[PDB]
RNA sequence: CCCAAUAUCUACAAUCAACCAACAAGUUAUUACCCUCACUGUCAACCCAACCAGGCAUGCUCAUAAGGAAAGGUUAAAAAAAGUAAAAGGAACUCGGCAAAUCUUACCCCGCCUGUUUACCAAAAACAUCACCUCUAGCAUCACCAGUAUUAGAGGCACCGCCUCCU
RNA sequence: CUAUGUAGCAAAAUAGUGGGAAGAUUUAUAGGUAGAGGCGACAAACCUACCGAGCCUGGUGAUAGCUGGUUGUCCAAGAUAGA
RNA sequence: GCUAAACCUAGCCCCAAACCCCCACCUUACUACCACAACUUAGCCAAACCAUUUACAUAAAGUAUAGGCGAUAGAAAUUGAUGG
């Protein structure tokens, strides 16, 4: 089979880009993995999860300003459009951002913990014991995997010589070098357990199938 | 009712039972060469 | 479902229609938007000569004589096309007596055929 | 339906578009402007450059229809005040005029309806460059009953033979704007040729007593069909045939040769049945083609003409008396 | 996380053949034939160039040989793009202060009678229906060409008014009109390249509308800053451009100085229209622009407090919602942050139709909002012609 | 039947698009080019069903301006098929009010609902389905996924509330 | 659901009566998944009229303690323990 | 009396000998004209199932040998080689 995967953007934009579903088909052209297909079309914003990546030629902790915190099909949780010097980014929100704030972002650690607002980017040592922490990173400079979606707050458990322990969401813990940037809150769209779809259509429209067999 | 499971379409005709399909894999090129031995003259559609 | 008779630009749906040609050439190229820009160099510009005062029609009288079939061969052309100024000359290093060396520097190239008949 | 189109290469296509009009034509008729008209010319052609270089395929829609845009907007806009109709009247740039209307009939020759008889349906398209329509109609040019000595010429051979193909879409009859605006009636039409019809192409051609066909053609099928949609407008129709002569006029120019053209429609029954007797015929009036200039060299225009204005002032200056 | 999955790249080049890094050895390789053969070593060609080169398959120079590029960064705004901030955007990139309403002397230029068009509210109702209700065939048309015809036939309604007084036929309405003004700001190279239509020019340029004592009064404000947005973003950042002024003609023009600039955002997608905030920011860029065009033409480039200020206007709308912008230029001086500034009188969302129904509206057969406009507002035309009538 | 190259961009729906209300979230600046209309489809009562009361997407006419012919001639037997009418009675027929004529009511079992299924004997009390529960999984560039525990995959059950003698 | 039809107009139709008909709907167009495999709102349902495992060619003249057959004239001997 | 019934060769089978032969066309083949690659026979079938197993010059010799030592498989040394 001819597939040549949608995701062949190199560079980076804004605008959203056009997605192309895959129906649980591999490149083969089989079934890998049932109950997916069909549903509305979509469109993909390119969320971008290196938090702390500084414009060209420049450096050092910078601040942007959010535009606006709008729904997404791909994420559960809610992007936001940040817009700093010349540069516009989608980033994950938290809970408590609207349009108009703003936000720092900084790879410096002080002498001690400084106390972060609710939507910034710091490193693992810079915040203190006992905070909620998002987008956290495995190793520094890798970007965002952990925790991201809708609703889900990771705490911050201890710090030891060059290494911190985080506990994930399903209560469990994981070490990550000091310099890891993550973001302290709570990832946005709160209480989106409560969502009683409903009807069967719905699930259609996200693009869930219902699907006999799975040998 | 059945009877009417050919619905003619020259693309499709032509993209899977063509020269260049045939040619497109070595299973094809011993399919035109068996039509060449055995003499026909439609090799391929 | 017929493989027997001989494709066509008749015969598929509306590309195949259109792609398809008719063994005519081609004088020019399309560009943008399906505009078709022709080339006057690309049409063949034929080149009839003035026929008045011909002396020769499309038959020849049932009175004039026959002779033997004699292909123009390589040496026959050859005997009496540069031989005489050979051997005229050869009583006291080849291109003064026609050859041609190299086919890039002339319009009509022999080999290989740059031009039609 | 036939698609009849004003602008034409088919040969003689004048005398077709007369038989399938029955329209007559009668060769004949029936201030510092120059500087202004010599100033969007220039501001046009040399005066005002463009950020892309002129191509020979697109000269004439953004070197040429510019040019008959700002003629057309200046000589109405101060022209007003020598003739009010134009003040509150409607300009429209680039609008559809559409006529549909039948006449003859043809013998099906194939088919599983051959022998049964049909009508012989036209239509005509048409992207006028500008226009001009007001709000009280024009002045007829010579009474419903003009009886003229030459006959319409009559076309033997089937449609088909001119260059002409047949195709169904809508049918549509359409003034530039829909039955509800009051600008009903007509006053003028400036049309600009492709450049596929332009002198140029033509004159790899070796023929000069043609030219003016397209120009005859484009004036004669325009003019009826913008003349019949109004008629149309008010009511009339083949089985109700107008009672007042509608009038209109057209300038046909290529951007740089000009014409002029006074068409009155006197009748639209033209089907075979109430084409039985009636003798009115529509009669369309026009000119030969002349040079508005000479050349556009650097900056002046040499030997600019100032007849061919004057004929375009006259033409802007009727009035509906 | 980079971007670009590995399975579209183009590929990596198959491993060569080992006969290559024998020393002696010339290898056996398939260009004696001019065929591929899988059982032979894959040549190594040279790289092809065409002696001539053909048009149709031209391939540019990168950009960094051009012979008009400049190691500085210019930043222009072409007609596509967006300010982000949009209004407050485009006063620190002009440095001007956004005075809210219209000047009271052109907004007294109507309230005398005798500027009357024939039968004006009806004329303009129906040019608002003709414009929107009966241009083409099908029963609703579309912005794409509504847009244009309400300005393009309003500016023409309004000038019937040559009855009044004969200096009204004293200007014309100019199209594909494409003026490049640049200038600089805190040592950003800035250009503007409007390449936009509806514009009008007159021979006798307008007016002052501020005192010599109020354009001075402005150095007590303060211009306005956004942090951390930057003042360039969304602007083009071009490497390719041209230290070049030039107003979009050259010398010996019959009404060469621009009164207003009419801006039609027509597109039928509302994503492609510009919001309300750019569409005035992008009024106060072009009409900006045009001054500083005309200021270079009159005295030269070279920062100073104009004697004379350049006034421009410009009308940007829909065609339904209009904007109106007075501007008045009085300094090429601008590097500075500092200093007199422009004076700029913007109204913004003004209805001159607060919906249209093009098809009447039935709940029961009872019909409650008939076909036409609904909630029309004539004090909108009144500020448009109001523009208009102002240099007579 | 197409398009010269390179960089830049390309945040806000569509619904008469304006009011409310939502969710399923829907090209240009530089460089190169002053060339013109060639080539092909164009017919018919037609195609897939071996020749055919079957199958066949869209636009427009909504009963026709277009298209057609249910009876080879006769007589008016039975049995058969379709339809119309019917005295009094109105389910006594029958496995059952199937068919037909008339239009109302009440309950009980199963399944929550709309939907899907055995192309050609089963459309259901089966499958699916919102809701709930259980099990597994700490994470890169070809599916799940350009996703990250309120996520993904695999299972059971089936919203929600209440518990683990007459005829 | 009933009646007609059962070599029928049709290798599943016709007439009536019916369920859905802005949605988990219906549908034209090109592409993909290939046979112990695909697909499956699981019915052993469907993958070119016949699928508890497509179709074609080859091994293949498969094998068959089973069924059916086995061709001129005339004469003569010729039958029911058991392992 | 119809329907029919009759015919010869067109060719072919097996040997011997000799080693055999203008244009367009891989895109939708038969279309004048633009930026990846190729390199162990399983099993029907016998053993009356089936599971190891089961065949692809003359003579020596169906011998040595192999084999649920069953069915079957099986050498070598040496010997000498135009016609119907
Ligand atoms: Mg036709
Ligand atoms: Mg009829
Ligand atoms: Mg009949
Ligand atoms: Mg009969
Ligand atoms: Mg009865
Ligand atoms: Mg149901
Ligand atoms: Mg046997
Ligand atoms: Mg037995
Ligand atoms: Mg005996
Ligand atoms: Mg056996």
């Amino acid at each position: 089979a001819n597939f040549v995967s949608w995701k062949s953007r190199t560079k980076y934009t804004i605008t959203p880009v056009k997605m192309r579903k895959s129906g649980g088909r591999d490149h083969t052209g089989r079934i890998r993995v049932h109950g997916i297909g069909g549903g509305h079309k979509q469109r993909y914003r390119m969320i971008d999860f290196l938090r702390f990546r500084p414009e060209e030629t420049k450096s050092g902790p910078f601040e942007e300003k959010v535009i606006q915190v709008r729904y997404d099909p791909c994420r559960s949780a809610d992007i936001a459009l940040v817009a700093g010097g010349s540069r516009k980014r989608w980033i994950i929100a938290t809970e408590n951002m609207q349009a108009g704030d703003t936000i720092l972002n900084s790879n410096h650690i002080g002498r001690m913990a400084v106390a972060a607002r609710e939507g910034d980017a710091h490193p693992l040592g810079a915040l203190p014991v006992g905070t909620l922490i998002n987008n956290v990173e495995s190793e520094p400079g890798r970007g965002a995997q952990y925790i991201r979606a809708a609703g889900t707050c990771g705490v911050l458990l201890r710090k030891v010589n060059g290494t911190a322990i985080i506990q994930l969401p399903s209560k469990r813990q994981m070490q990550v070098l000091e310099t890891c940037v993550a973001t302290v809150g709570r990832v946005s769209n709160v209480d989106h357990n409560k969502r009683v779809i409903g009807k069967a259509g719905r699930n259609r429209w996200l693009g869930k199938r219902p699907n006999s067999g799975r040998w | 009712a059945r009877g009417n499971e050919y619905q003619p379409s020259n693309i499709k005709r032509k993209n899977k039972h063509g020269w260049v399909r045939r040619l497109s894999t070595p299973a094809g090129v011993q399919v035109i060469l068996r039509r060449m031995l055995k003499g026909r003259k439609s090799l391929s559609h | 479902a017929d493989r027997m008779s001989k494709w066509t630009s008749k015969r598929g749906p509306r590309s195949f229609r259109g792609r398809k040609g008719r063994g005519a050439k081609g004088i020019g190229f399309l560009t943008s938007g399906w505009r078709f820009v022709q080339i006057k160099e690309m049409v063949p510009e034929f080149v009839v000569p003035d026929l008045t005062g011909f002396k020769l029609k499309p038959y020849v009288s049932y009175l004039a004589p026959e002779s033997e079939e004699t292909p123009l061969t390589a040496a026959q052309l050859f005997s009496e096309a540069v031989a005489p100024a050979i051997e005229k000359d050869f009583k006291d290093n080849l291109e003064k007596y026609g050859f041609e060396p190299t086919q890039e520097g002339k319009l009509f190239q022999l080999y290989p055929r740059n031009f039609l008949r | 339906k036939y698609m009849v189109y004003p602008q034409t290469f088919a040969l003689n296509a004048d005398r077709w578009y007369q038989y399938f009009t029955k329209t007559v034509f009668l060769s004949g008729l029936p201030a510092a402007l120059r500087a202004v008209a010599c100033d969007c010319l220039l501001q046009e052609h040399f005066y005002l450059r463009r950020r892309r270089r002129v191509h020979r395929y697109e000269e004439s829609e953004v070197i040429s229809l510019p040019f008959l845009d700002q003629l057309v907007s200046t000589l109405v806009g101060l022209l007003s005040p020598h003739n009010p109709a134009l003040a509150a009247a409607a300009l429209d740039y680039r609008c559809p005029v559409h006529f549909y209307w039948v006449r003859g009939e043809e013998i099906i020759p194939r088919g599983h309806r051959r022998g049964r008889i049909d009508d012989l349906r036209y239509q005509i398209d048409d992207k006028p460059n500008n226009q001009i329509r007001i709000s009280k109609q024009l002045a007829e040019f010579v009474p419903l009953d003009y009886s003229v000595p030459i006959e319409i010429p009559t076309i033997k051979c089937k449609p088909d033979k001119l260059p002409l193909f047949k195709r169904q879409y809508e049918n549509h009859i359409f003034v530039g704007s829909k039955t509800a605006d009051p600008c009903c009636y007509g006053h003028t039409q400036f049309h600009l040729l492709p450049d596929k019809l332009r002198r140029e192409r033509l004159l790899r051609q070796n023929c000069a007593d043609q030219i003016e066909v397209v120009f005859r053609a484009n004036a004669i099928a325009s003019l009826f069909a913008w003349t019949g949609a109004q008629a149309m407008y008010q009511g009339f129709w083949s089985e109700a045939d107008v009672t007042r002569p509608f009038v209109s006029q057209a300038v046909i120019t290529d951007g740089k040769y000009f014409s002029f053209f006074c068409y009155q429609l006197n009748t639209l029954a033209l089907t075979t049945q109430a084409d039985q007797n009636n003798p009115r015929k529509n009669i369309c009036w026009g000119t030969q083609s002349k040079p508005l200039y000479e050349t556009i060299e650097d900056n002046d225009v040499k030997g600019f003409n100032d007849d061919v204005l004057l004929q375009i002032v006259h033409f802007l200056l009727n009035r509906p008396k | 996380y980079e971007w670009g999955v590995r399975s579209t790249r183009k590929s990596e080049p198959p491993p060569l053949d080992r006969v290559y890094e024998i020393p002696g050895l010339e290898p056996i390789t398939f260009a004696g034939k001019m065929h591929f053969v899988p059982w032979l070593a894959r040549p190594i060609f040279p790289p092809w160039d065409r002696g001539y080169k053909d048009p149709r398959f031209y391939r540019s120079p990168p950009l960094h040989e051009h012979p008009l590029y400049k190691d500085q960064a210019c930043y222009i705004f072409h007609h596509r793009c967006r300010l982000l901030e949009g209004v407050k955007q485009a006063l620190w990139l002009t440095k001007t202060k956004l005075i809210e309403g219209l000047p009271e002397k052109v907004l007294s230029l109507v309230d005398d009678p005798r500027n009357h068009i024939e039968n004006q509210d009806e004329c303009v109702l129906n040019v608002i229906s003709h414009a929107r209700l009966w241009q083409t065939t099908e029963e609703i048309p579309k912005r794409e060409t509504y847009c244009p015809v309400i300005v393009d036939n309003l500016i023409q309604l309004c000038k019937s008014q040559i009855l009044k007084h004969p200096s009204l036929a004293r200007r014309i309405c100019v199209q594909n009109s494409t003026f490049s003004a640049t200038w600089n700001r805190e040592s950003l190279l800035l250009q503007v390249r409007g390449s936009g239509g509806a514009r009008l020019s007159t021979k006798d340029p307008l007016p002052t509308i501020a005192s010599r004592e109020e354009i001075e009064a402005t150095k007590n404000h303060v211009l306005e800053t956004f942090y951390p947005i930057s003042p360039i973003i969304d602007l083009h950042e071009c490497n390719i451009y041209d230290v070049k002024n030039d107003t979009g003609f050259q010398e010996g023009y019959p009404y060469p100085y621009p009164h207003t600039l009419y801006l039609l955002d027509k597109a039928n997608l509302r994503p492609h229209r510009l919001q309300p905030d750019q569409l005035r920011a992008k009024m106060i860029l072009f009409a900006f622009g045009s001054a500083l065009a005309q200021a270079r033409l009159l005295y030269g480039n070279d920062a100073k407090v104009l004697e004379q200020p350049v006034v421009v206007q410009s009308v940007g709308t829909d065609g339904r919602v209009f904007h109106f912008l007075v501007f008045q230029l009085n300094t090429t001086d601008l590097d500075c942050n500092e200093g007199v500034k422009n004076l700029a009188w913007v109204d913004s969302d003004q209805l001159l139709y607060q919906h249209f129904w093009c098809l009447p509206v039935i709940k029961k057969r009872v019909v409650v909002e008939p076909v036409g406009p609904v909630g029309f507002k004539p004090e909108t035309f009144r500020k448009f012609l109001a523009l208009y009538l102002h240099g007579a």
